């Protein structure tokens, strides 16, 4: 406009700044509601009457339609959490609103935008410093319950919280059954490798843990059997179809007499196969590809399973669980075609079960390794799919449990700690990044100041009280044992969380700070913006 | 320039400085270069023979840069391309084959 | 209802009379719950399209797409609801009793009827009466239509589609490039009312391809003069385009012209061709599934049960 006839809308110094907060605290308020314990579920209907209720911020978030670029990033911001932890993507996106908030403040009061940036960037590294230095707990120390109580903390706030007591158990289980180790002995927790289904149906409480794998899938024709007990499993990646010559072969006939035996090959290759598959003892055959009826007549008279157009990742997960060796061809380093009874895997049975109206296959007791599934009953789709979220986050959670063998109370007791700490370690650093990061120190309250709004409770007092005990905590070297202090929301009163079995994975209070602090940063760079008009 | 310049590439695995340097000028095929016979097809009842008649090609391919390499050069200047197998030969011929020079690249 | 299947050599787009869209458009149209919702359709997924051409080749494919465009894409029973089926224009009798007989024996349906997909496309268009210059992938056809009813008699067929079409283009080899060229057809092609002032600041004529029987508007002319003198007018003035290949260089008024130029100077032609609703011929047939008149041409399945391929054919052999 004017001067610069830019063909679009350019906003500039204070204008732009309070525009990017106050679309970074509508993504927040959005979710706020959905923080903890006392936290609700959220429905979205999708303009069509496609309805979900869920309580995870990154999935409502992606659900949302966001234009404002300052949105997007917390949108984007609680995907990346969701992505490399598993938990914590409301959280993140409130304290970086409210670093945003608190900082668009100081830049206000005219604190220049890099000195707030220093000040959060240097709160960020002492505030992980302070943590990773001052309020872990090892695992090791607490044995299996702490994991149950991760699993139960992470469960709390979601569709399967009071049950967590039991649903705990099977998360926990469900873990250290794809326990699998790697190079230099490491043990790891390939979480997505347990498989979750749903079906409406049976009670919460009826969800069922398989030590084994579950098959959204059924056999190919209803005159095969529907259980095997001693399953000899060969996963194959290739069709079992009438066979057709490739593009770059056509038959041509020049005597009849051999169209025939032509066509006749057409199914015999087959059917060479599939005998030299039932030759070496295979009861179950799995294949991503298809099966025609010629040869599913093949395995029903084999007295056979065969399963059609399983999943590629059900068919890996299936063979690293069974022993077998997920073949895409019938070929050896001989120039021949031979199936070997060293590429078949075993288990110790193979159902197909009926739920609610509809059967899947269960894959029992796999030698080899130890997989898992979970069968999600609710009383609809909407409540499984929650049900479901709420369980990859429980999964994550204990994985990181597993992998670093540290844990956090929760209840606000390490943002509650890191505002002490914070508050009193800014008065070394500068003059303006000091109040940078006293500013830092007071935008990590609004967890628990969030947790008790929630609750329905005086969030004022509740937190003085917090920010009083780790004061005590801080000063007092006798008395350090109230690092372990938060909120309980069920009384409205400070509690020892560590005791009480609060736990957060180190890496889910960590990763919040670092990307909520690169977000608010990123953001806080802004300070003008040129909104061009459409190219048509 | 002293001299001249030419913004087309050189080869991968080939020379990238060359002094005396001779130097031939062409606008031949030397990319996937077909008989202009065009009612040609390959039609035979064996993937064998397929495999045999593809390794023909591929010697005919290698023949004709044979035939270049057989006028004494350190450089090949072609109007069109120059694909993979002609460019691995004149790589470890030690020749620096420019391709894609265009009519007046050439000229 | 009536359930209306527009074959169409596209894809399925079936659905129900009264709906203004197909709901079961299957070739190139959940997880993690419980049941064979993703199986069974995935089997599907990747199986060839019957029809080429515009002609059915696998007949069980074709089934089996039906069968899975009844069950699972509709979720409905063929055994009480009326079928309309399109086919091309000039389909072999012997189609036609295959498909009666899968319907009718198969699928068991009340009652079905076949119609012409050019036919369909005029009625999308609101008229019941001109001629229907089809251009697809594989075939080109012009349909005159009179009543309603495509005249099997005045059917001229000549063959320059879009892959006809490119071919030119692709002379001026490589799949991914002579699909280059077929990207420029795809984008803008303006028809040239005179080739010379179009050249000039640079199928209607055989021998530009190569071919040696006749233009598309030699074509429709000659199929205007073999039906009647009176409905001529209609014919003439009704002339409907449809077909992505003619639509993509949007050729109206060189042909209008030249028809003109055949034509005696009597009759007015106008070419109606801007709808492109990406559905003609489903909402023709939805059009026709819903008049009672589709009740009245009903093959019953007590028809189907005392003729047979002689009721498929409608006897007068
Ligand atoms: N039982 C509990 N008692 C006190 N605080 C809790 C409890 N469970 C969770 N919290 C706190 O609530 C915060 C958010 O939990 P939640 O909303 O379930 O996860 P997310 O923030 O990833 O959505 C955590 O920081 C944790 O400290
Ligand atoms: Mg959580």
């Amino acid at each position: 406009e004017g001067p610069l006839s830019v063909f679009g809308d350019r906003s500039t110094g204070e204008t732009i700044r309070s525009q990017n907060v106050m679309a970074a605290a509508s993504i927040a308020n959005i979710v706020k509601s959905s923080l903890g314990p006392v936290g609700l579920d959220k429905m979205l209907v999708d303009d069509i009457g496609d309805v979900t209720i869920t309580n995870d911020g990154a999935t409502i978030l992606k659900l949302l339609e966001v234009e404002h670029p300052a949105a997007k990033v917390l949108c984007e911001l609680a995907d990346l959490q969701d992505k490399e932890v598993g938990d914590g993507t409301t959280s993140v996106v409130i304290i970086a609103a409210e670093l945003l908030k608190n900082a668009d403040e100081l830049v206000k009061q005219k604190i220049h935008p890099t000195s707030v940036i220093s000040g959060y960037r240097l709160a960020c590294k002492e505030a992980v410093r302070y943590i990773n230095e001052n309020l872990i707990v090892n695992t090791d120390e607490l044995g299996r319950d702490c994991l149950i109580n991760a699993a139960k903390t992470s469960m709390s706030s979601k569709i399967i919280g009071i049950n967590g007591d039991f649903f705990a158990n099977m998360v926990v289980d469900a873990v250290l059954a794809i326990k699998y180790t790697d190079i230099r002995g490491q043990p790891r927790y390939p979480v997505n490798s347990v498989n979750i289904l749903k079906a409406h149906g049976r009670s919460q409480m009826e969800s069922m843990l398989i030590s084994g794998y579950a098959l959204n899938c059924v056999v190919g024709s209803q005159g095969m059997p529907k259980r095997i007990v001693n399953a000899k499993i060969a996963c194959l990646d290739f069709s079992l179809q009438k066979t057709k010559m490739k593009l770059g072969v056509q038959v041509v006939i020049t005597d009849p007499e051999k169209l025939d035996q032509i066509r006749q090959r057409e199914s015999d290759i087959t059917k060479e196969r599939i005998q030299k598959i039932l030759a070496t003892g295979a009861n179950v055959i799995l294949t991503t590809g298809g099966i025609d009826d010629m040869c599913l007549k093949y395995f029903v008279e084999a007295g056979a399973m065969a399963v059609r157009r399983v999943l590629k990742r059900d068919l890996k997960r299936i063979a690293k669980a069974s022993g077998a060796t997920i073949l895409s061809t019938l070929a050896n380093l001989e120039g021949e075609e031979t199936f070997e009874a060293a590429m078949l895997g075993q288990a110790e049975e193979v159902v197909q079960e009926r739920i609610c109206d509809d059967e899947l296959i269960l894959i029992k007791n796999t030698k080899a390794r130890t997989s898992a599934s979970i069968i999600l009953r609710g009383a609809n789709d909407f409540m499984c799919d929650e049900m479901e979220r709420s369980l990859h986050d429980a999964l994550c959670v204990v994985k990181r449990v597993l992998e670093s063998k540290s844990v956090v109370p929760g209840g606000g007791a390490v943002e509650a700690a890191l505002s002490i700490y914070l508050e009193n370690y800014a008065t070394s650093m500068g003059s303006r990044e000091q109040l940078a990061i006293a500013e830092f120190a007071r935008s990590l309250l609004v967890i628990p100041n969030t947790l008790a709004v929630n609750a329905a409770q005086d969030s004022t007092d509740l937190v003085a009280k917090l920010r009083a005990f780790h004061n005590e905590a801080q000063v007092n070297p006798e008395r350090k044992n109230l690092k372990w202090i938060g909120l309980d929301l069920s009384n409205g009163k400070p509690r020892d969380n560590k005791q009480a079995g609060v736990f957060e994975p180190t890496i889910v209070k960590v990763k919040s700070l670092k990307f909520a602090t690169e977000a608010a940063i990123t953001i806080l760079r802004i300070d003008d913006l040129i909104k061009l008009h459409p190219e048509s | 320039d002293e001299g001249f310049l030419l913004d087309k590439k050189i080869g991968v695995n080939q020379p990238k400085r060359i002094e005396n340097a001779k130097i031939l000028i062409a606008n031949t095929g030397m990319d996937t270069d077909k008989i202009k016979i065009f009612g040609s097809r390959v039609r035979v009842d064996s993937t064998a023979k397929v495999a045999e008649i593809e390794h023909a090609e591929k010697e005919k391919m290698k023949e004709k840069v044979e035939r270049i390499l057989k006028h004494g050069i350190n450089c090949f200047i072609n109007r069109q391309l120059i694909y993979n197998y002609p460019e691995q030969l004149f790589g470890a011929a030690g020749v620096m084959a420019i391709e894609h020079a265009d009519f007046a690249g050439v000229e | 209802a009536a359930l209306v299947i527009d074959n169409g050599s596209g894809m399925c787009k079936a659905g129900f009379a009264g709906d203004d869209a197909p709901r079961a458009v299957f070739p190139s149209i959940k997880d993690s719950y419980v049941g064979d919702e993703a199986q069974s359709k995935r089997g599907i997924l990747t199986l060839k399209y019957p029809i080429e051409h515009g002609i059915v080749t696998n007949w069980d494919d074709m089934e089996k797409i039906w069968h899975h465009t009844f069950y699972n894409e509709l979720r409905v029973a063929p055994e009480e609801h009326p079928v309309l089926l399109t086919e091309a224009p000039l389909n072999p009798k012997a189609n036609r009793e295959k498909m009666t007989q899968i319907m009718f024996e198969t699928f068991n349906t009340p009652a079905m009827y076949v119609a012409i997909q050019a036919v369909l496309s005029l009625y999308a268009s609101g008229r019941t009466t001109g001629i229907v210059m089809d251009s697809g992938d594989g075939v080109t056809h012009t349909v005159p239509i009179y009543e309603g009813y495509a005249l099997p008699h005045a059917i001229l067929r000549l063959d320059l589609a879009g892959r006809d079409l490119t071919d030119y283009l692709m002379k001026i080899t490589t799949t991914a490039e002579r699909e280059i060229v077929r990207d420029i057809k795809e984008k803008l092609c303006y028809v040239a009312l005179d080739f010379e002032q179009e050249m000039a600041t640079a199928l209607f004529q055989p021998s530009f391809l190569g071919m040696e029987s006749c233009g598309i508007h030699e074509t429709t002319f000659n199929s205007i003069m073999k039906c009647d003198v009176d409905i001529r007018k209609d014919l003439y003035a009704n002339t409907v385009l449809s077909g992505g290949t003619t639509m993509y260089p949007g050729i109206a008024d060189r042909m209008q012209k030249e028809i003109t130029a055949l034509a005696p100077s009597t009759m007015k032609i106008k070419i109606i061709a801007p709808p492109e609703r990406k559905y003609s011929v489903w909402i023709g047939g939805s059009i026709l599934a819903s008049l009672s008149t589709f009740q009245q041409m009903w093959i019953s399945k007590q028809e189907y049960d005392e003729s047979g391929p002689s009721i498929v054919h409608r006897k007068c052999f």
